[PDB]
This record gives structure tokens, C-alpha cells and sequence, in this order.
RNA sequence: CGCGGGGUGGAGCAGCCUGGUAGCUCGUCGGGCUCAUAACCCGAAGGUCGUCGGUUCAAAUCCGGCCCCCGCAACCA
RNA sequence: AGGCAAGGAGGUAAAAAUGUU
RNA sequence: CCGAGGGUAGGGCCCGUGACUGGGGCGAAGUCGUAACAAGGUAGCUGUACCGGAAGGUGCGGCUGGAUACCUCCUUU
RNA sequence: UUCGGAUUGGGGUCUGCAACCCGACCCCAUGAAGCCGGAAUCGCUAGUAAUCGCGGAUCAGCCAUGCCGCGGUGAAUACG
RNA sequence: AGCUAGUUGGUGGGGUAAUGGCCCACCAAGGCGACGACGGGUAGCCGGUCUGAGAGGAUGGCCGGCCACAGGGGCACUGAGACACGGGCCCCACUCCUACGGGAGGCAGCAGUUAGGAAUCUUCCGCAAUGGGCGCAAGCCUGACGGAGCGACGCCGCUUGGAGGAAGAAGCCCUUCGGGGUGUAAACUCCUGAACCCGGGACGAAACCCCCGACGAGGGGACUGACGGUACCGGGGUAAUAGCGCCGGCCAACUCCGUGCCAGCAGCCGCGGUAAUACGGAGGGCGCGAGCGUUACCCGGAUUCACUGGGCGUAAAGGGCGUGUAGGCGGCCUGGGGCGUCCCAUGUGAAAGACCACGGCUCAACCGUGGGGGAGCGUGGGAUACGCUCAGGCUAGACGGUGGGAGAGGGUGGUGGAAUUCCCGGAGUAGCGGUGAAAUGCGCAGAUACCGGGAGGAACGCCGAUGGCGAAGGCAGCCACCUGGUCCACCCGUGACGCUGAGGCGCGAAAGCGUGGGGAGCAAACCGGAUUAGAUACCCGGGUAGUCCACGCCCUAAACGAUGCGCGCUAGGUCUCUGGGUCUCCUGGGGGCCGAAGCUAACGCGUUAAGCGCGCCGCCUGGGGAGUACGGCCGCAAGGCUGAAACUCAAAGGAAUUGACGGGGGCCCGCACAAGCGGUGGAGCAUGUGGUUUAAUUCGAAGCAACGCGAAGAACCUUACCAGGCCUUGACAUGCUAGGGAACCCGGGUGAAAGCCUGGGGUGCCCCGCGAGGGGAGCCCUAGCACAGGUGCUGCAUGGC
């Protein structure tokens, strides 16, 4: 089925954490745990604090996200 | 919770069947789709007894 | 403008006090060194040594005028 | 005196940090 | 009289919670540093002592699960 | 400086439709810097380095002092 | 880790059906305990059941036995028998009624309600059978029981058809577009006839009862079914439920789309970040089948707690060693006993189950009959090889004597020089010290260096070792004293005295702590300097504790041979120390090295085993958590010993190998440095580039291996860049629709050219026709098209080079 409820909202990176997990403050409002894309990791695209990435968000829990796009 | 997208919420009644999941830390327990407020996965058609999904009624 | 301690390569400072010696530190240009950025390490300039004339055998170095600069007197009124 | 050495000697510089693909 | 049990002090265990506090496992791109692994750039490890953000560091002693030869000069074959 | 040739002015000559940007070349004048070059650093062990000139290709012409090729003169020093 | 005060024994008495600390009075002072008492937890126990090759391991559902309890607790009474489930009294708790004084209850009986919970049944019929109780008996009870009901809850049995029937229908999927699969599956034809109806329809039930017979034995008779109008049999009679898991490896079975480290799957390995054999679907397949999976729990596999059957040098693991108690274990001979041990006989090991046979229910399940076995335990008889035990003996073990020896063994008492440092004397002058460099530092108050004397404290150079000693930690000046161990010769003496060793006692580097001394050097902490992005470090200079001793404590360790001790056996050689010999070579006792057999994961080990054995002890059972916690003991404290789990991870680990690397080593090379000649960097210019500028300064080349390079020829061309003007199937290719004109040149205007507009010479070919005229080829133009074109982007998509 792939539930396409996936919330494609932008956020500027507040903070860096390990394993490429990042508190990113959103255009939407909150700062929530959002970890990297696999794609980005593969491509070695270094997320650094102060960047407008696209944090994909689950409707089950927005408090965790997933970074999609390169800054 | 397995499946493809839970109907579950916050104060709904659920069933555990146990069993470790390797990736996830400290989780030793599968919620089992079918019974209670853990309703089944819509449009499973193959592996569905593991998932509380009753038959696709045929014509 | 009183007072009195100074302006040092370009920047911050030593040497001023026992007078002959300009030093360090930072930077700029070459070069090394690397995969490089180095750091580094080499060198290359660059000081009216705030100045003026005075001393001496010799002056940043010693007395002064200054241009000052920082000041602090310029307060009790 | 050489042959092969045995044994004690004091030198073999001191650094050295980083990694966008 | 014996006597279940009750009461009153005192402990014991055990459950519940419990302000307070210790607090460990893992984690690709956390932060500081680079300890260790090559003599890892001061051999390391070690037991203990004190100290330090921290890895640790030093001291005393032990160990080898440690690496190591190449020139010159004196005594002697 | 009769070393040394930059730069510039003037006149030309040739090739090409055309040399101003942007050619080569000739002539005459001009005659700058430079007195063997810091720390560095490259080349080379034999007809070699060094020096000296010629030819070629591309090409109308040539900015070629390049590249490729050829020959002439002809070293030094290698302990290690 | 100690427990016990009726607690252990006794006299008397009570009590009991009966013994007894069951209880009481009194005396005695035991009794138990590491061969695990007491305490805490867990738990009804067994026959069994499951598993398992077995030994075991788990478990104790139902059915059988025993036990214990009937809300919790306590007590008696009656009785053959209870400490009495549907009996009593009392208290407590709870529910119920109350005219508040009080009474009544007990489903852990069936059944059911409720609660808890993942989860568990009918408020069933019947006394017919069996049993039970009462009764002369009739009979009466009987939720014991017999049955039915519910649940795929389990096991077994069957049905969802069978036969035919395409080189192969469709539907659906794949495709290499040929084809293949689904699949003889279907449809269809033939036959059966689960279901369902009609007909009959029970065994189980012959006793107890009556009468003959004595109310006996024996004989005749009759009544008596919940199941159930079920089982079944006869006749008829319809093709009439298929599902679930999986499909990467283990592990049986593969493809397509969807998805693209997301959604997801997972039991582990792990799969997924664009054709996923692993995710979602589809088909296809495989496994089972009225089931199939999942989860829990248990065994197995797991020889992963190891008796059969693991180990301990490095992997987890040898205790730090000594002595030593319990315990375990014990040389040779000769006999007695006969406990262990073995055998036979027999008793017991209930039934059910397990096992084998046969029988019955249409099979099987299930049940029956028969049989055997069965570990263990008793009893009687024996056996004496071994173990035990008692006796006698023996010298191979062990211990001892005599003769010696090596020795840093340990303590006590002294003493010897070298050195340092400190003081004084001398003489001396300008620095010394220090480092990769320097600085702090000390020194003209005269240091550093040098002599002379003294003060003291510490350690002991050379011998010195791969050496010796010790049980180990450890131990070195020298002397003496006391004193431990040890080793050999002689085999003289004892006659198994032995080996180990839980505990226990004893020792125990170094640091550390206490009291007091001592204090030269060194030297944590500390202060300095430097070094450094920082320096709490290396380095240097001071410096307190401490190092040193005495007493006392601490007791750890890479307390290492990372190897417990003991004894026996099993090729050597070689050096080494130390003893005796008949002394170039034998024979003992140590220390090393290399190696037979063998062992081991390899490394290695290898008469000094890690080999073959045996004895005994100490540990180990994934890592991390963690030597931590909690408790306990010790300690003046520091901390030690003892020693977990929760959790968490599919590793942690060893050994070797290939590499790779090393601010590791050696050998070797090169114009790589040296040796030499000449340059370059400096001057100008010639050029290429980096930058900046520009409308654009074409794009690329990047340390060597980019830079007189691609550019081996940029005025235009080149030319890819920019301004302007213009063109469009287009400069070029192979076609189409076609429409006219069409081979072709000669011009004119505009314009920087390109181009645009435009005139006019100008059609022959193949041809058919007398001619008018018509078509097609070559060839060219216009409109749309197939298409061109792109030095346009990707050399981490590439080929070539
Ligand atoms: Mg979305
Ligand atoms: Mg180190
Ligand atoms: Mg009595
Ligand atoms: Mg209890
Ligand atoms: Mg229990
Ligand atoms: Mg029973
Ligand atoms: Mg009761
Ligand atoms: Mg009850
Ligand atoms: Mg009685
Ligand atoms: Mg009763
Ligand atoms: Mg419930
Ligand atoms: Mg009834
Ligand atoms: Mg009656
Ligand atoms: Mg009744
Ligand atoms: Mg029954
Ligand atoms: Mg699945
Ligand atoms: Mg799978
Ligand atoms: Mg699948
Ligand atoms: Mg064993
Ligand atoms: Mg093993
Ligand atoms: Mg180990
Ligand atoms: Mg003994
Ligand atoms: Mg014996
Ligand atoms: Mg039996
Ligand atoms: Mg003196
Ligand atoms: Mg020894
Ligand atoms: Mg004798
Ligand atoms: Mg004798
Ligand atoms: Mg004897
Ligand atoms: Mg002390
Ligand atoms: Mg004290
Ligand atoms: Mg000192
Ligand atoms: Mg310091
Ligand atoms: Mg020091
Ligand atoms: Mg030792
Ligand atoms: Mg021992
Ligand atoms: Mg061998
Ligand atoms: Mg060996
Ligand atoms: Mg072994
Ligand atoms: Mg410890
Ligand atoms: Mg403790
Ligand atoms: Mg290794």
C-alpha cells in the first residue's frame, strides 16, 4: 500500500548529534529528532548545523523525522 | 507492531505475543494484529494470519 | 597647554637604567616541507629607534625644545 | 703486525596538527 | 494451668511506593583530546599511591604478552 | 663600454581580401635593466654535459627563442 | 555457620488402642552440625508423563496410591475409625437478615454466576449398568458413576469424487513474442453415491424378586434402559467445505511488477539507499491438510555442568606459596573375616501406562486378555579375584643413621671501601648546571671544577652468568654466630610411617597505614621553567610524603614457567652448575637449549612434558556488566577477600596467514645525495599558467606524472567565446506526403558580409503520339513530417588511446 501520509516539511538544523541524528528547527514549528537519509550518507553529503534540510515526518509521531534532501 | 501501518493509538487495548526484534533495543515483544483494538492489516493477501486479516472475500 | 613616562622596522613591544650592541613577537614576499593547509624551518626586506641639537671618542641609549601620545593633575571653591 | 673479533665507550637530530565529497 | 489470638515495646525479613541518589549497555557524522595498536612517536602491561576535564600521568616494585643494530675511541685475542 | 640588446619614433619590404587590435622582415635613430643573481633548486657518468649552428614538420605568412631531428667542438668528477 | 532449652537423656506419673519429650514434675547436661544442622526460597509426593541412543533432564495435567486442607486459625466431642468438607464450639475476616439485643452462612461437590485472567464447558438426562450406604426385603437415596451437550482442545478415522478427457479452451501470468505455464486441471461424457429421507433397530440385563429344591447347591419364570429411535443393517438418494505457512542460507520452493535503508520482514545470518530469488502484491512453486502457523514452557541438538563425555601454558579458567586437620586415595607377600562386590534361589517391585503377542469396537485410536521384563530393596545360601578389615611378614615408597658437599637461604651482631651530599680548611675564577634547543636554578657573600679532613645516611661496582639458593615472595660488600632446607656416597637402621589437601595456622614484592627514630641520594604530590593550538606530561630544576630501620598492621600482583602438587613410564644429543666414581668417561641431583614418539587450535611442549597414566585438590562454563553491587568477614583507614544478577550485545577471544601499514631493522639500487661542470631563482624579453579585467578573454590539463601542455602554426579561417545581422529538414545523411517548377548558368537591388528580395537566359534524358499534349528518371524549390545537428553536460557509466 505504502501509506504516503509522509510530511515533507523543511527545517534549518539547530544541532548535531551522533549517527547523523539532528535536532532541526522547522519552518513548520517544532525541533524534533530527525535522523539522516541513507542516500545522503551514501553520497557523503555532510549535514552541518545551520542548514535548510527537508525533514520528512510520520503522522504516528512527528517528534521523530527523517532528513531527505541536501540542505 | 508489525504490519504496514497501525490503527493503534494511545489508550486502546492490545495483545502481546513476545519474541525479540533484533534491530530494536529492549523490545522483546510483538504486538499481535487481530485481537482487541489491534485490528488487522488492510490489503495483506499473503501472510495474513500472522496479521489478523480475514479473507479477501471472492466472487 | 601644567606634569612625566613613552612613540622602534609595517603592528605590538624589548633595549632607555651601566651610553657603543637595534632585539623579540606578530605580519608580508620568496622558498623549503607535504596530498595539501599547515605548523614547522629557512631566508628576504624593514626601523628619521617620535623627533630637533646637545654631549661624548661614541648616542634609541644622556640633557633639553618640541610634535606629540597616553595620560594626571586643572582639585576644596 | 695483521686476522676475526670479545668487552666498555657516545652518537644515531625534535617534531608530527588536520581532512567535504 | 494449658491455650488461638489480641495488645505494648524491640528487631528480623518481604512486597508496594519512595523525595534523594548511584547508574550501565549499545549507538555510522556528537563534543575535547589521542591514551592504546607499529619503539603509536615517553615500550606497554601490571599492583598499589597521589594527582588531573578525560583518556590518564608520575612514583616504587614486578613482568616480558617489549622493540633493539650501526659508526668512532680505550683494554684484550 | 664597439659589452648588451630591451623599448620607442620614423621610413619601408613581403605574404595574404586584409597585418589597427594582432605578422614576419629590412633600414636608420633610440640604447633601458643587467657587472654571473638570496634561501633554494634542476640538469647531467662519454662523445655526455657545455657551447655552436643547420634542417624539418605544421605552414600563405608567421609571432618558433617552441618541438622533433642532425651534426661540429668537446669537457669535468664519481672517495663514497 | 553454628543451631537447640522440652532442647537431649533419665526416674516416676499423666495421656494414648499402643511406644515415645506426646505431655508434666524433678535430676542429669547433653543432642544435632560443613558426610550441610538451623535460616531463606521453591515444591504436595509418587506410579508415572514428556523427552532422550542411553545415562540423564524436565515434569507430576487426567487415571491409580498416599498425604494435607476444607474462608483463616484453634480445639475437642461423638464414635471402630475424625481432630471430622455439605457435624459442633470459640476467635478473626467477609457476606446476609435485624424490632440493633443478636443470629445465619462457606461451591477447593456437580452445574453455573462473577472476578481475575490469554484461557477452560451444560444452572443436561438417568438410577438402566457398575459401585456406595441403609434396610429381611421390596425399595429408598447416590451431580460416586453411566451418559449426552459445548470446544478441531488433543489423538485417530473419513468426506470435499473417481474414470476418461488437447501436443493442450478460455481466464490470468510470463515472454526471448517463436512460445511456455497454470494443467488433464477444467468444461464436457460415463460411474459412484458423503450428505439426506423412508423401513427395521439393539448389545449392554440378569441378577436382586417369586416358586420347586432345606430360605443351600441346583431348576424354571418374570420385571427391569439415561444413552436413543442413537449405533447399526436394508432400500432409496444429490458431485457435494479448502485452508494456512512458506518460498536468500539453514530449509523443500522462483519469477514479475510495485517499493527504493522508505514502507517493511526477521528465528539467526541479515535483506532493503532503482531490473531486491529476502519488503507489498501477482502468478508459479513447496510443505502440510480440516487443519496449518505463531507464541509460551520443556527436553533435545547442547559432550554448552561433560558419570557414559569436557577443560585449565596463550582462548574462560592453577589458588601466591608452605605446613596441616577432616575427608579422599594407597606398595609387595601370606592367611583369616566376608562389610563393599558377584552369583543363585526366593520374597517384593500393585493395577493402569511403557513392551511383545492375540482378541473386540467396520480399521485405528481406544479397550480387553495373556506373557515377559523392570532398576532398586529384603531374606537364605554361597564365591573370595579386587576394595575394606583384622593378624603375620617383606624392603622397591617414605623416613632415619654414618661420611661429606654446594650454596646472594633466613636472622642477629659487627665491620670495608668507592660514590654522593653536607660542613670546615686550602687553592682557585666566571661561570657551572642543563638541553633537541633553552630557560628557571645555583655562583663574586667566590660557585663549578681540584686537593685535605670530617659528618653521616643509604646502597653494595668488578666477580656476575645463559650461574647458585629458596616453597614462594625473594636473596648478592665482607666477617662471625645461631639456624632452615637440600644433595650425594654407604645401603647400615625403621617397616608403608605414604600422596594430596576443604577448612585452619604460617609466610608473603612493592606501594600503603600507625607509633617512634632516621634522613645522603632519589623522589609522587607540589612550586618552578620550558615544550605545546592546550601540558594537569614526556625534558630540566628544586622539593614533601615515602623510600631506610624498629615494633605493629596491611596481603595485593604479569605473587609468571601466564603451566597445582605427587609418583611411575616413554629416543637422543648438547652446554651448564653441583656431588660420588674404577677421573679422556660413567653415575646421581639441579639449570638451559635443540629435538624421537606422542600431544596440541597452532605457537609450541617435549625425562625440568603441555606425552602416556593414576592419585588428590583448586578453579572454568559467552563478552560486557564487574571483580562492581548487596550481604558477610578481616582491616586503624586505604581496601581486600567472598562473589552476583537485572540489563545488554553476536560477538569478546586465541593461534597462525595473506596483505597492508609502521615517526621498526638490514641488504641492495638510481645522477638520489656526495664528487663535478653548467645552469634556473635575480635583468629584459619569448612564451604557457594562476589570478584579475573584460562583451568575451574558448574549453580542458593540477605534486612528481598541470604549466614552450592538448594548440605540430589563433590576423580572417582556425574557433569551440562575445556583439551584430541573418537562416531554418536546416552546412551534411538516408527517406515521406506531395505540389508546381525542375539539369544548368548569367545578372540586379540592399548589405560589413552572410543573407533576403528579384529578373532572365534554361531544360535536354526515357519516351508514346501525325500533332496538341502526358507521365516517370536524374536534378533542383516550398510546406508539414521521419529526421538531422550539438566542440552540449557527465572520463566516479565507458571503449579506444
Ligand atoms: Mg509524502
Ligand atoms: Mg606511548
Ligand atoms: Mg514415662
Ligand atoms: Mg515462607
Ligand atoms: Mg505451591
Ligand atoms: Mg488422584
Ligand atoms: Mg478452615
Ligand atoms: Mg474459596
Ligand atoms: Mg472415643
Ligand atoms: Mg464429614
Ligand atoms: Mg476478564
Ligand atoms: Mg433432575
Ligand atoms: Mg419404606
Ligand atoms: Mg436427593
Ligand atoms: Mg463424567
Ligand atoms: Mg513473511
Ligand atoms: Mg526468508
Ligand atoms: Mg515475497
Ligand atoms: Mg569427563
Ligand atoms: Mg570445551
Ligand atoms: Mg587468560
Ligand atoms: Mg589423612
Ligand atoms: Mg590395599
Ligand atoms: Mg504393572
Ligand atoms: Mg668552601
Ligand atoms: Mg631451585
Ligand atoms: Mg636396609
Ligand atoms: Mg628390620
Ligand atoms: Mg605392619
Ligand atoms: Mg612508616
Ligand atoms: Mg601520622
Ligand atoms: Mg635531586
Ligand atoms: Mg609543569
Ligand atoms: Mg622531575
Ligand atoms: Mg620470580
Ligand atoms: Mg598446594
Ligand atoms: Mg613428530
Ligand atoms: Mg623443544
Ligand atoms: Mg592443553
Ligand atoms: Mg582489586
Ligand atoms: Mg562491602
Ligand atoms: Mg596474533
Amino acid at each position: 500500500a505504502k501509506e504516503k501520509d509522509t510530511i515533507r516539511t523543511e527545517g534549518v538544523v539547530t544541532e548535531a548529534l551522533p549517527n547523523a541524528t539532528f535536532r532541526v528547527k522547522l519552518d513548520s514549528g517544532p525541533e524534533i529528532l530527525a535522523y539522516i537519509s541513507g542516500k545522503m550518507r551514501m553520497h557523503y553529503i555532510r549535514i552541518l548545523p545551520g542548514d535548510r534540510v527537508v525533514v520528512e515526518i510520520t503522522p504516528y509521531d512527528p517528534t521523530r523525522g527523517r532528513i531527505v534532501y541536501r540542505k | 507492531i508489525p504490519g504496514e501501518g497501525h490503527n493503534l493509538q494511545e489508550h486502546s487495548v492490545v495483545l502481546i505475543r513476545g519474541g525479540r526484534v533484533k534491530d530494536l533495543p529492549g523490545v522483546r515483544y510483538h504486538i499481535v494484529r487481530g485481537v482487541y483494538d489491534a485490528a488487522g492489516v488492510k490489503d495483506r493477501k499473503k501472510s495474513r494470519s500472522k496479521y489478523g486479516t480475514k479473507k479477501p472475500k471472492e466472487a
